[PDB]
């Protein structure tokens, strides 16, 4: 159990020895020194000690082998974005196993000079959450605030975690600026699976991300239906990244082994076992609380008006923090763990718990409308929206709808005014009453961002009573289809050709087609080509010749680049076998 | 048809590339190998002609190494090499294990830069792939003749 | 052998090679009776699994129970166990004691992976457990999505059911999942779809107090109005079980009080028979005429007198309900008052 070591076979010049290693060790550097009774000490050499899932007596010790190779071991992940009605994932490439990332790794770490507390894998993990995010927080730089749409193909495109990681510890490259603050959970989770910790990255839709310990949220909205200033110190983000590390809490009451989510706090950081956030003991860590009232709490909207005077509206319940998806084990496709996160809706135990968390915090219409919105919405082209309308009054009524559309960050900071349109109606006997309208993007007063979702809002107010019915949704914009074709199956050192496909569903032709194409493995660091335009009626379909090199299962990834839009990505996978003999 | 596109270059992740980790210093060792062609069979082969652990070192037809002595190259290998190294083809951190992958993405480069014809890929992939022999089996060839490839590969 | 579990559960090879050496007995029973290659199949410890399996391992070697080493591997999960056995030969269509076969289990863990494999190596989409169970009913209830989009990938029948007629959204809105809900609903189902006992999916939601799936249910389109079997309606049964905001929505998205049962009986004579507050003031708030009669023309106050709660009586003489009037039998609200 303890250091030994063997010599089990003797040669007349040689011996093998076999040394063997204690179960919780320090990891770092470390060198090998023979010391004889006689002799001065001599050095041997220089090696590295890191965490091993598979040995069954470790703390750090997980079961399957193919949630190793998925969550350690991989390379290859995929990131989901867009709104949870649509989710569009992105290929990414972490790069862990690179020469210089260990050493890197281990540098931040030295900043610490808690020596004996690098044996834990507790103290060692909430450290370098809390060094990385201070880092974000030095070296992220904010957006330009002036439009540069033919850049605007270089300020978006990320190309994977290490030129990231080296930018920030150097600043020698491209900086990465606020419209992409998420990538740092990735990047922790690259450190993590470059030092032996499984991990994995999930997402949040639909995250209440600002302040905490409160669990109402307040939003004010214009009269013509926008928001009146822009900001807030709570409000409910469209979606949010976290990290998982499956480790075991010695320190903790017994019966919470597993899965922790690593959380920064604003500096401190600390992990918390999922079934902690699941039952909702808030006295067990001090940032339990405000994470799990992060993912269930209400909120409300207010209305401006033009005197000042803040008014409560009667509006649909909105959900918050739904549909926490990754990237499922063995394969390319998304799974949900929302199960391992929340009881079912309506339960008595989620009642009960409920009535418990607010059991200890408590110590501390006539008419109304709804909508019905598509789930995506084409770029350059147009769709159908539809309000209906029923009133509860034997007498008439008159009153005025506002319709508002304009753009917004992925973090609640609002992007752009689009749109907007004010009519008066008048319902009658208690019936119901359907409105479809179109939406076309050339009745629009701007040209949208390059990351935006639009946010459309319904303001219904009655002229008698003030008080008002409202609704809102959001819409992200979907890109054009990109085809692959590609044989399943390939021999390795030998020819491959693969071809790339795209329709001009837009009304507009393209001009400055400038592609990519990469992969590790396939191609040693990048390739472009360019092409002539494409009409809007026609279509491009081309081929490159490649060979693969190393034998396994790999990805390839193609990037399109144009006047209309840049960095359009797409991604193909396949499995390469060994020539026969 | 399907149209072969042009390839562009720009360098904007070049950055993305640059690793910081010294090396370290290590001494050299230089083997020069050519095509011949042995005379007992018509087929070409790589010979070594000379090396450089101190000195240029040369090895004679019959097969044994001479004198160190001081290099002096010659004034049309300078032109050439300033010529085809300004316009040339360079590959950094090459992440391989075997010739073949090297030759593979050598000949991949080419194609993308327009260095050679996509048809003659084969013959030239199927010169870099034979056996390259060491100076103990000169003796057993019985005498080798410089020999050039041709696109019939005879 | 007590311990040779033992070191199948530690992978020790050398001292079971020992074992296996002097020994000639391949599998023997514990006290339970499994055999050793069931927990290396548990704790996927494949060396000493790999030297079982070059002598004898039988593949269909079933207890009493019937529980095939391949069902406990597709229990726990792993990949390589079930590669491994189904490389030196498995028999895949088998039954427990219930009748389970590994895609059961595989379907109830959430393992896509394995049962990707599965259908891959020819293993029947349909089947019935003891009940007639599909694997599809048990993954809709242990709310996996994207495994159910794999079996819809492939092939699935959607509008089944089982001895217990049972869609899958039925067990999915008796489960509180509305993930599956829109999957099934975009790929195919019928909200008509009724169970043995005549209960729409609106029912179920009623019933379990799910919203989620009930808004996205109205919002497909099923119908308001439905006639149960026994003769009740949707906002009946959230009526009889006392949710109130479930009640909001409904008579919020156009509904009836005024309605009639098999035995006429409006949900505010039926909800006075538990005595659900807030509900009947929600009803009561709206259009609904206070004055009327159940099958034996009993006034609300009749079947409100039997609890003998007050305020729900001071609320239904808000709206002055008569104790003037009387049953046909001549039983008064005080006769009944009296009697309880």
């Amino acid at each position: 159990k303890w250091w030994s070591a063997v010599v089990e076979e003797r040669d007349a010049q040689s011996w093998t020895i076999s040394v063997t290693t204690p179960a919780d060790a320090v990891i770092g550097h470390y060198s090998l020194l023979l010391q004889v009774s006689g002799r001065k000490q001599l050095l041997l050499g220089q090696f590295t000690l890191l965490f091993n899932p598979w040995n069954r007596e470790d703390a750090v010790f997980l079961k399957n082998e193919a949630q190793r190779m998925e969550y350690l071991l991989n390379q290859n992940g995929l990131i989901y974005l867009g709104t949870a009605d649509c989710i569009q994932a992105e290929s990414w490439d972490f790069g862990q196993f690179e020469g210089d990332v260990i050493d890197l790794s281990l540098r931040l770490l030295s900043k610490d000079k808690q020596v004996e507390k690098w044996s834990q894998p507790v103290h060692v993990a909430r450290v370098l959450g809390a060094l990385l995010h201070f880092l974000k927080e030095q070296r992220v730089l904010p957006t330009p605030q002036t439009q540069a749409t033919q850049e605007g193909a270089l300020l978006n495109k990320r190309r994977g975690s290490v030129p990231i990681l080296r930018q920030w510890l150097t600043g020698r490259g491209r900086p990465v600026y606020d419209g992409q603050a998420w990538v740092l959970a990735a990047v922790a989770c690259t450190v993590l699976r470059c030092l032996g910790i499984p991990a994995r990255v999930v997402t949040t839709f639909a995250s209440a991300q600002g302040t905490g310990g409160r669990l109402l949220i307040d939003e004010y909205y214009n009269e013509e239906g926008l928001q009146n200033g822009e900001g807030q110190r709570g409000r409910i983000w469209i979606f949010q990244t976290s990290t998982e590390c499956w480790m075991t809490r010695p320190a903790l009451p017994q019966g919470y082994d597993g899965w922790q989510i690593l959380h920064p706090s604003a500096g401190s950081c600390d992990l918390v076992p999922v079934r902690a956030v699941k039952e909702g003991t808030l006295g067990l860590t001090p940032a339990v609380s405000d994470l799990f009232a992060a993912i269930n709490a209400s909120c409300v909207v207010w209305k401006c008006c033009e005197d000042g005077t803040l008014e409560l509206t009667d509006s649909n319940t909105k959900y918050v923090g739904n549909n926490i998806s990754t990237k499922g084990v063995g394969s390319d496709r998304c799974e949900d763990i929302t199960q391992n996160y929340k009881y079912p809706e309506g339960s008595l135990q989620e009642k009960e718990v409920l009535e418990r968390v607010e059991k200890e915090k408590m110590e501390r219409s006539p008419l109304y409308l709804l909508l019905k919105a598509p789930s995506s919405l084409p770029l350059r082209g147009d769709a159908q929206i539809s309000v209906t309308l029923v009133n509860h009054s034997e007498q008439e009524k008159a009153v005025q709808l506002a319709i508002g559309v304009q753009a917004v960050h992925y973090n609640g900071v609002l992007a752009a005014k689009l749109w907007r349109k004010k009519l008066h109606l008048t319902l009658s006997a208690n019936l119901e009453k359907i409105i479809t309208i179109g939406l076309f993007f050339s009745n629009f007063e701007r040209n949208p961002p390059e990351n935006t979702f639009l946010r459309l809002t319904a303001m219904a107010t009655h002229s008698e009573s003030n008080l008002s019915c409202f609704a809102q949704e959001d819409i992200a914009i979907c890109r054009p289809h990109l085809a692959i074709k590609m044989p399943e199956k390939a021999e390795q050192y030998q020819p491959l050709t693969a071809s790339v496909s795209l329709q001009n569903s837009l009304d507009a032709p393209m001009e400055d087609c400038v592609i990519s194409i990469l992969g590790r493995g396939l191609i040693h660091r990048e390739r472009s080509y360019r092409f002539r335009s494409v009409w809007p009626e026609n279509t491009m379909c081309a081929k490159f010749q490649f060979t693969p090199t190393h034998v396994g299962l790999q990805r390839l990834t193609v990037e399109v680049d144009c006047n209309m839009f840049q960095n359009l990505t797409n991604y193909k996978s396949v499995t390469v076998v060994a020539p026969e003999l | 048809q399907m149209e072969e596109p042009a390839a562009h270059d720009t360098e904007a992740t070049a950055t993305d590339y640059h690793t910081t980790s010294h090396p370290g210093t290590h001494k050299v060792y230089v083997e020069l190998q050519e095509l011949v062609m042995d005379e007992k069979n018509q087929e070409l082969r790589w010979m070594e002609a000379a090396r450089w652990v101190q000195l240029e070192e040369n090895l004679g037809e019959n097969g044994a190494w001479g004198r160190p002595h001081l290099s002096h190259l010659t004034f049309w290998s300078l032109l050439e090499l300033r010529r085809v190294f300004t316009k040339g083809t360079v590959l950094l951190d090459l992440q391989e294990t075997s010739l073949a992958g090297v030759a593979n993405q050598l000949l991949d480069r080419f194609i993308f830069e327009d260095q050679i014809r996509p048809q003659d890929r084969e013959e030239l992939l199927r010169a870099l792939l034979l056996k390259h022999s060491h100076a103990g089996e000169l003796e057993a060839l019985g005498g080798v003749k410089p020999a050039v490839l041709t696109r019939s590969g005879d | 052998l007590p311990a040779l579990h033992i070191a199948a559960r530690n992978d020790d090879t050398r001292t079971a090679a020992v074992l296996l050496q002097n020994d000639p007995n391949p599998d023997v029973l514990s006290k339970t009776g499994f055999t050793p290659l069931h927990i290396a199949a548990h704790y996927e410890n494949l060396n000493v699994a790999q030297l079982l399996l070059n002598r004898g391992a039988s593949v269909n070697f079933t207890p009493q129970n019937g529980i095939t080493p391949l069902h406990i591997a597709s229990r726990r999960g792993n990949v390589i166990m079930v590669r491994l056995l189904l490389d030196r030969g498995a028999q895949i269509e088998t039954k427990t004691k219930d009748e389970l076969t590994p895609l059961h289990c595989a379907a109830r863990n959430g393992h896509v992976r394995i049962s990707e494999i599965l259908l891959d190596h020819g293993a029947p989409i349909q089947a019935k457990t003891k009940n007639g169970l599909s694997p599809i009913h048990m993954a809709a209830q242990g709310d996996h999505l994207d495994c159910v989009r794999l079996l819809l990938q492939y092939d699935a029948e959607i509008d089944d059911i089982t001895l217990d007629h049972l869609t899958p959204l039925h067990v999915a809105a008796h489960c509180g999942h509305h993930r599956v809900a829109k999957v099934l609903l975009d790929k195919g189902a019928k909200p008509n779809s009724r169970a043995l006992n005549g209960f729409t999916p609106l029912h179920i939601a009623c019933k379990k107090n799910h919203v989620r799936v009930m808004e996205l249910l109205l919002k497909t389109g099923a119908s308001i109005d439905a006639v149960t079997e026994s003769g009740l309606t949707p906002l009946h049964v959230a009526s009889f079980m006392g949710h109130l905001p479930i009640v909001k929505n409904l008579l919020q998205r156009g509904a009836s009080p005024n309605v009639s049962n098999v035995k006429v009986e409006t949900p505010l004579h039926m909800a006075a028979r538990a005595g659900h507050t807030e509900v009947a003031k929600y009803l009561l708030q709206n259009k609904a005429k206070v004055n009327a009669k159940a099958k034996d023309d009993q006034t609300p106050l009749h079947c409100a007198a039997r609890i003998g709660h007050t305020n729900m009586v001071k609320l239904l003489l808000e709206n002055n309900a008569n104790p003037n009037l009387a049953t046909t039998a001549g039983h008064t609200p005080l006769h009944i008052a009296a009697r309880e």
